[PDB]
RNA sequence: GUUUAUUAAAAACACAGCACUGUGCAAACACGAAAGUGGACGUAUACGGUGUGACGCCUGCCCGGUGCCGGAAGGUUAAU
């Protein structure tokens, strides 16, 4: 349910809050739970390779399974909880045999359900089965790329991916951003949309709710001088070059995808 | 309860999974204590039209009286087996027992 | 290191002339190729990161009289 | 590249033929597995004089040890009581190791390398064939009934 | 809120928002002769870049030039 806020304060007068009462109100589940240190964008050179992150809330880590193995055995799902690792809520799931593990939450998943993965699963938005069994047209999360290696596709909060022909080894995929892809049939795959879909109805609202997700701010390229980026310099505001990077890369149009390995598997690019 | 008429489409190719499926059916219908009137099985049939790049088809007719949950049970059966190709449920007003006009 | 273990080839730097003869300094990498090579006699495959010049030699030495060479040399393979 | 043959192959020649062959074709394929000797001057005297009827008599044993086991392989029968859904629709398929775990339970021990499949999956629920390559060249065929659990 | 430590605190920068564009994951990109690492233990409701800068009403015409994207019949064209 998304809320707007009341202009007490500028600030508070274009805040939307995202309030799904249902998640859990208390601590995660120890045991899946292990430390997640920040890095600031920088790598084991000390240098920033990517920029604008740093600072940021502490977060935890939260093991989530998505190679999701445990076929045969039927779980209940316990109850639902607050990620910060990610924008989908994850699922805390109990087993018969007593062991708890998280999922990436499906749509329609409340808190008592029955999730169970493995072939001879049933088809209800939570089963994970290989693509091989799960019909043509159908809407699938979690993807997995290769078999056994976990789910890699349409993890993101309302994301989703349809299946939409088979030939033999392999089904062709309808991903999220509109490429057709082609992934191995015994690639496994979580059934239902993935939950949290309105994540993206949020607006921060004032400039430090993006400091607490540990976004620096960017400075425009242009707003610079000369030595620092292509865009910068001018006396006043001057801009008559073509758009580039940082690093004099062409950005406004031009394609940077450049792997020869993977262009089998790319039925249609995306639109 | 509802008085409810089915007739499904099978693929021919799998002419002879069709008794296996029948006795399945009254066995979720009889199972839901729902009860099966007419149960005529029409057999391969010329298609008026070709559907699904294929011109033959398996008819079943079947006459129900259960209730409407297990009905909606039996029609995602229909959904996701391959076999069938076409399911059709009319709800009809009464139990009908008269032999069809094409099995005679 | 960018060494043949077969032929002993490494980088040497010679120069990138232009038109205008403008030399910078460049580096001529040898063609180095990992490749798994069966050795008959102890029935196993050895892994030497060679040169496709020091695939022609195995060709024509033959691996055991390489492998002879490089532990006479004193080098792991 | 010049080289002796230790076996027949398909499409150059047949034991005792020294043959030009690409290098990659030598090195990769017919000397790893034993097929080729490459035609040393040292080799050729070694393989003219004795191994040109030498080998030709460990290569009748080897063809040979094929047809005692080959022949005895018409039982024609393989059932793999595996889990499978109804009306068909296999739940859990059979590939080649499968097939030669069983065949090794009644028949020849047999390995996974020697099972030959058109589908692979056999997910039609029922009897099947499964050709064999027990040879390069001579082959034989088992009815195999996948069965449901 | 930020800024010229030590003559400039501002209308400059940032900002929430908006849009364009790149990016299917061994992602683009970045630091690195390389191995690797960051992005991210994230997966297009994600990430990078660029411009604009809450909100309200809006954002018109021009693809000739310069870029970028798509095309592959012809002309031209390197080592070989
Ligand atoms: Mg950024
Ligand atoms: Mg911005
Ligand atoms: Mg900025
Ligand atoms: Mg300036
Ligand atoms: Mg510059
Ligand atoms: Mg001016
Ligand atoms: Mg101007
Ligand atoms: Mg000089
Ligand atoms: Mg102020
Ligand atoms: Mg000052
Ligand atoms: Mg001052
Ligand atoms: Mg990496
Ligand atoms: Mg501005
Ligand atoms: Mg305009
Ligand atoms: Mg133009
Ligand atoms: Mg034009
Ligand atoms: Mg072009």
């Amino acid at each position: 349910a998304v809320v707007k806020c009341k202009p007490t304060s500028p600030g508070r007068r274009h805040v939307v809050k995202v309030v799904n009462p249902e998640l859990h109100k208390g601590k995660p589940f120890a045991p899946l739970l292990e430390k997640n240190s920040k890095s600031g964008g920088r790598n084991n050179n000390g240098r920033i390779t990517t920029r604008h992150i740093g600072g940021g809330h502490k977060q935890a880590y939260r093991i989530v399974d998505f190679k999701r193995n445990k076929d045969g055995i039927p779980a209940v799902v316990e109850r639902l909880e607050y990620d910060p690792n990610r924008s989908a809520n994850i699922a805390l799931v109990l087993y018969k045999d007593g062991e708890r593990r998280y999922i990436l939450a499906p749509k329609g998943l409340k808190a008592g359900d029955q999730i169970q993965s493995g072939v001879d699963a049933a088809i209800k938005p939570g089963n994970t089965l290989p693509m091989r069994n799960i019909p043509v047209g159908s809407t699938v999360h979690n993807v997995e790329m290769k078999p056994g290696k976990g789910g890699q596709l349409a993890r993101s909060a309302g994301t989703y991916v349809q299946i939409v022909a088979r030939d033999g080894a392999y089904v062709t995929l309808r991903l999220r951003s509109g490429e057709m892809r082609k992934v191995e049939a015994d690639c496994r795959a979580t059934l239902g949309e993935v939950g949290n879909a309105e994540h993206m109805l949020r607006v921060l609202g004032k400039a430090g709710a993006a400091r607490w997700r540990g976004v620096r701010p960017t400075v425009r390229g242009t707003a610079m001088n000369p030595v620092d980026h292509p865009h910068g310099g001018g006396e006043g505001r001057n801009f008559g070059k073509h758009p580039v990077t940082p690093w004099g890369v062409q950005t406004k149009g031009k394609k940077t995808r450049s792997n020869k390995r993977t262009d089998k598997f790319i039925v249609r690019r995306r639109s | 309860m509802r008085h409810y008429e089915i007739v499904f489409m099978v693929h021919p190719d799998q002419s002879e999974q069709v008794p296996g499926m029948i006795e399945r059916y009254t066995a979720a219908i009889t199972g839901a204590e729902g009860k099966i009137h007419r149960l005529e099985d029409w057999g391969r049939r010329q298609l008026a039209y070709p559907i699904n790049k294929l011109h033959k088809a398996h008819y079943v007719l079947m006459n129900v009286e259960a209730p409407q949950e297990v009905i909606d049970e039996l029609e995602t059966t229909f959904r996701f087996n391959d076999a069938v190709i076409r399911s059709m449920v009319m709800r009809t007003k009464h139990a009908v027992t008269e032999a069809s006009p094409m099995v005679k | 290191s960018r060494v043949c273990q077969v032929t002993g080839k490494r980088p040497v730097t010679g120069n990138n002339r232009s038109h205008a003869l403008n030399a910078t300094k460049r580096r001529f990498l040898p063609n180095l190729h990992s490749h798994r090579f069966w050795v008959e006699s102890e029935k196993r495959f050895v892994t030497l990161r060679v040169s496709a010049k020091g695939m022609r030699v195995i060709d024509k030495k033959g691996i055991d009289t390489v492998l002879a060479e490089l532990r006479a040399r004193g080098e792991k393979y | 590249m010049q080289v002796i043959l230790l076996d027949k192959v398909a499409n150059l020649g047949s034991l005792g033929d020294q043959v030009n062959v690409k290098a990659g074709y030598a090195r990769n394929f017919l000397v790893p597995q034993g097929k080729a000797v490459p035609a040393t001057k040292k080799n050729i005297e070694f393989f003219e004089a004795r191994r040109a009827e030498l080998e030709a008599k460990l290569a009748e044993v080897l063809a040979a040890a094929n047809a005692r086991a080959e022949k005895i392989n018409a039982l024609e029968t393989v059932t793999i009581a595996s889990k499978a859904g109804d009306e068909g629709k296999l739940f859990g398929s059979i590939g080649t190791r499968d097939i030669a775990d069983a065949v090794t339970a009644a028949g020849v021990e047999v390995a996974k390398s020697e099972v030959r499949l058109p589908n692979g999956v056999l997910r039609t629920t029922g009897e099947h064939e499964v050709s064999f390559q027990v040879h390069s060249e001579v082959f034989a065929k088992v009815i195999v009934n996948v069965v449901a659990e």
